[PDB]
């Protein structure tokens, strides 16, 4: 699920970043391992907002790394799953195990064992499908998922989906 | 055709001045609606309302009643249709204008510039070197220097 | 007492959220507009259309509740101000026209070649239903005349230069 | 011509002889051409010149607080057809007439006629307010594309755009001489 | 500040509104203040967020049909985001492909009516997002709308929703 | 020619520099000038307000210089009323200024003479 | 940039390729429906400043 949420982050300068506009290589250093970072406490962090203040304060130098340790406050939009809630994808691969629906920037794994009985595995259709008496799960179709189980490691959040429950499958 | 200064703003004018009446009218009927809507919830009305208006009148002053249903008349419904048929005319005609004013305005241009692409062509040979530049509008500029040479 | 129970809840709403859609696009295009310099044309031709896009949504939305709203006239309360703002709310639920639409439609409607005044009204039924008959033929050519028509690597480098260093023949 | 909505009725002739208030609204508006003059209100009014259910509070304050109009609406309980009551007061000058047909009791109401300042007006239906509105708006958008559109010109070198109409080391000079 | 190990609480569950001890409803702000949830539905997602890119554009410069605006906000997304962009440029053509309001005037309009309803920010951004046509439908897709919000009230929002919803 | 009075007796109470006592009360103004060098004129509302920017010409050949306008007028109003004199603090600017460009203006010719 | 010369072609044809149809088919009197004069003049305005 979306949200807008300030978050602190850590942020080591090498020493050669120590220039006459250290600020912006900062906010740049801030931007590439923030922008699409995923983050198990805080969901995927997508974008940074408002970037023209961001809270940089006095950054500690490490007393044996010789690095500068900022703690850089900011503003972003990420997408954290949970739980118990229904979010709508499109399939991008499928398997004999199930298939994994692309939600936001995260992929969610639907397995075999959380499709209604009517359908099943095609691995005669090209791309592979599931088959059903009233619809078709195949790649780049619009599916509604309800995301029942999600783990978070540190850096890695992944989610179980299941379609059994009535009002939920393709749209 | 040419047209001045003094016709370019006297149509920004004039087209200004429309455009204030549509939104005005606009806001009045957008402002009755909410007016009207303010009767019955007082909720979602109020934001779209003036504060002017607020200040001179207090909301939830109008209500409305039904009338009965009804059929309307043949006699409107020919109506409508036979003005139906004369605004498609109007518009056919207006379409026709713009259309035949507009093919001229591409014929002119397309005669130009095969004009300037047969100049092109009978003017540059495939030893010559051509490249586009910048002003910021594209332009064939032809590099005859010694300097690779 | 007083009751609000004669007011439509959905269609009301509704054109007004249309409506408000509407006039918020046109103050975007005043803004835009009403500076010196005009913006790219692409910008100005796409707020054009989002707002012709708008009001056909306004009247989808109007026509598509054409009845129960004929059915439903406006009168002001005792708490509206009738004396010192009569004049607020008589342009406020005012259905004539400003004098230039319905000129230009009366312009219309003689410029249509076919009147009332001096035809009887079975003629101009008549008239209307051959003009129907007239547009199915053309939208059926336009139809058919539409339907007519259709709408590398020679070796390895690595291998190669494994030759050069070493003297190894490269395995084919 | 115009036809019934678009038209305010007075006659300040009848103000200057009788006066308007709120007993004489009724007559007043037999006078206006909105009344029937086929109506069982006026066949009442010619017969008579020779607590209570199946009405809405807003009318029972009117006949509770005046008289006239209980015993006109006891009279015309007896009959039926359309009929002219007024179903909220505002003193000194507001009022209102509705088009109403009873049968038996069986009420609808149809078209009202509000007063505002001693003049007779047509209740109108929204519907056509809102279309007049948008006859504005689309004419006047409609003036405003067909105005713009002739200062628009094309050409194939660049792309479509607008027809044209037919020192900078100062602020340095200005910051070294301070 | 106490250093209990506190390490016992029931899992994040979006049907019983737990969403975790960094999602409740009052956050605090960088400056101080406890502030209102900020939940977005993918339209305001989606707007938000191009929003923030062009402002991001146009800060670097001082120093409508899905198909035109996929390769607008695709260039936008190459001429204004750096490295690491995949994950945004799925979000962007996810929000694309679901996007239930367009302009800017829909979504804030959205927003106003969805808050007299006085729901959870939440749930006002799944019914947002979702498109559901009847209301037991939005009932057993959001189980947080069980005892919160009345039938014909939910009936009137999902339809007018319905209405408001464009190509 | 009453407001030609008023600049005539403004300059009564005011101390005039040597090189700026060549004026010209005229044409509702004084003409303030140093010969080859600019000649700046200048106009006052009443006694007790101080004067305002006018006008400038310079007299030095190169003329038809282009001048920013109101940026110049803002700090000539800005340095005639926070002055404790105006006519002196005025000739000095104004002489940098002049100077300045010419500089720029010498500058020019020996980036130009290579 | 060679590539999307192909699509912007293929929708400029399949644009024009209906459009002069779909403006004189969608002028159909009847009793899409246009039961006011509402729906005449957006209509005919939207044609002309549209189509």
């Amino acid at each position: 699920m979306f949200f807008i949420k300030d978050l602190s982050l850590n942020i080591t300068l090498h020493p050669s970043f120590f220039g006459p506009r250290m600020k912006q290589y900062l906010k740049t250093k801030l931007l590439e391992e923030v922008e699409g970072s995923c983050t198990g406490k805080f969901g995927y962090i997508l974008c940074v907002l408002d970037y023209d203040n961001i809270d940089i304060q006095r950054g500690r130098i490490l007393p044996t790394d010789g690095s500068a340790e900022f703690n850089v406050k900011y503003r972003a939009v990420v997408f954290k799953p949970f739980k118990g809630e229904v979010v709508d994808g499109t399939v991008v691969s499928c398997s004999q195990h199930g298939f994994e629906v692309q939600v936001g920037p995260m992929k969610v794994f639907v397995t075999k064992h959380l499709m209604p009985q009517d359908l099943t595995f095609n691995a005669g259709s090209n791309p592979p499908s599931y088959q059903s008496s009233e619809d078709v799960i195949t790649i780049k179709s619009r599916i509604r998922v309800k995301i029942e189980g999600c783990i978070s490691q540190v850096s890695s959040i992944h989610a179980i989906g299941s379609i059994k429950e009535d009002y939920l499958g393709a749209i | 055709t040419v047209m001045t200064q003094e016709q370019f703003v006297k149509r920004r004018r004039d087209m200004l001045e429309h455009i204030n009446l549509a939104m005005n009218e606009s806001s009045l009927a957008l402002e009755f609606v909410s007016l009207l809507l303010s009767s019955v919830k007082e909720s979602t009305g109020m934001s779209s309302m003036s504060p002017f208006l607020r200040k001179v009148v207090k909301p939830s002053s109008l209500n409305s009643d039904k009338i009965p249903y009804v059929a309307p008349t043949k006699k409107e419904y020919i109506e409508l249709d036979i003005l139906n048929k004369g605004w498609k005319l109007q518009s056919l005609n207006e379409s026709k204008d713009l259309l035949r004013a507009s093919f001229n305005k591409l014929s002119s241009i397309l005669q130009n510039e095969h004009d300037y692409w047969n100049k092109i062509m009978q003017s540059i040979s495939n030893k010559d070197v051509i490249f586009k530049i910048r002003d910021g509008q594209k332009l064939l500029a032809i590099k005859y220097g010694y300097e690779d040479s | 007492s007083f009751d609000f129970n004669g007011v439509p809840g959905q269609a009301l709403d509704a054109v007004r959220m249309r409506l408000a859609q509407l006039t918020h696009s046109l103050r975007r295009i005043r803004d835009e507009m009403s500076k010196a310099e005009l913006p790219q044309w692409y910008t100005l031709q796409s707020q054009l259309n989002v707002t012709l896009s708008q009001l056909v949504s306004v009247t989808s939305t109007l026509q598509h509740f054409q009845e129960t709203l004929d059915s439903t006239v406006v009168y002001p309360l005792p708490k509206f101000p009738t004396t010192s703002h009569e004049s607020l709310v008589t342009t406020l639920l005012r259905k004539k026209n400003i004098p230039e639409v319905d000129e230009w439609m009366k312009y219309v409607r003689e410029t249509s070649g076919v009147t009332t005044a001096l035809l009887k009204d079975e003629e101009i039924e008549k008239l209307l239903q051959q003009d129907r008959e007239i547009t199915n033929w053309a939208r059926t050519t336009f139809r058919n005349e539409y339907g007519k028509h259709d709408f590398s690597k020679p070796f390895n480098v690595d291998d190669v230069l494994k030759f050069t260093f070493t003297g190894e023949k490269p395995i084919i | 011509v115009t036809p019934l909505d678009e038209l305010q009725w007075k006659s300040p002739e009848w103000i200057q002889v009788f006066g308007l208030r709120t007993e004489n609204v009724l007559d007043y508006f037999a006078e206006s051409p909105f009344f029937d003059k086929t109506s069982n209100n006026q066949v009442i009014k010619m017969q008579r010149q020779f607590e209570f259910a199946y009405v809405d509070p807003a009318r029972r304050q009117i006949l509770f607080k005046y008289p006239m109009y209980m015993q006109l609406e006891e009279e015309l309980m007896k009959l039926d057809g359309t009929e002219y009551v007024l179903s909220s007061v505002r003193e000194p000058d507001f009022w209102v007439i509705r088009k109403q047909r009873r049968t038996n009791p069986e009420i609808i109401p149809l078209q009202d006629y509000y007063i505002i300042g001693a003049n007779i007006y047509q209740s109108p239906t929204i519907f056509k307010i809102v279309q007049s509105r948008l006859m504005s708006t689309s004419y006047h958008l409609n003036s405003t594309l067909e105005s713009l559109y002739d200062l628009i010109e094309f050409q194939p070198s660049q792309g479509v755009h607008y027809k044209v109409p037919t020192t900078e080391m100062l602020d340095k000079l200005m910051v070294t001489s301070i | 500040r106490r250093r209990r190990l506190k390490k016992v609480e029931e899992e994040e569950n979006a049907a019983t509104l737990q969403l975790g001890q960094e999602f409740q409803l009052k956050q605090i702000n960088h400056q101080g203040e406890e502030e209102e949830l900020i939940a977005l539905n993918l339209s305001e997602a989606r707007l938000v967020i191009k929003e923030a890119l062009v402002e991001r554009r146009r800060a670097f410069k001082r120093s409508e049909t899905r198909e035109k605006e996929l390769e607008s906000i695709d260039v936008l997304l190459e001429q204004t985001t750096g490295g690491n962009n995949k994950d945004l440029k799925n979000t962007m053509q996810y929000l694309t492909n679901f996007s239930r309001f367009r302009d800017q005037e829909t979504v804030g309009a959205v927003i106003q009516l969805l808050k007299s309803t006085g729901l959870h920010p939440f749930e006002v951004a799944q019914l947002g997002s979702l498109a559901c046509d009847t209301a037991d439908e939005a009932k057993t897709l959001i189980p947080s709308l069980n005892n919160k919000i009345s039938d014909d009230e939910l009936e009137r929002i999902l339809k007018e929703l319905s209405n408001l919803e464009t190509l | 020619k009453d407001l030609n009075l008023t600049v005539s007796i403004k300059i009564a109470l005011m101390n005039i520099p040597k090189p700026l006592n060549s004026y010209h009360i005229k044409n509702g103004r004084i003409y303030f000038t140093v010969p080859n060098e600019f000649e700046i004129q200048l106009s006052t509302v009443n006694r007790q307000s101080p004067l305002f920017f006018v006008d400038l010409k310079l007299l030095f050949n190169t003329n038809n210089l282009p001048l920013n306008k109101p940026r110049l007028e803002k700090l000539i109003n800005e340095i005639l009323l926070k002055s404790n004199d105006p006519l002196l603090s005025l000739y000095n600017f104004l002489h940098k200024y002049v100077l300045t460009l010419q500089l720029y203006m010498v500058h020019r010719e020996f980036l130009k003479l290579a | 940039s060679n590539q999307a010369l192909y699509e912007k072609l293929e929708q400029t044809r399949t644009i024009l390729s209906v459009k002069l149809a779909e403006l004189i088919n969608m002028t159909t009197i009847a009793d899409a429906q246009e039961n006011s004069e509402l729906a005449v003049a957006t209509t005919s305005v939207m044609m002309v400043n549209n189509q």
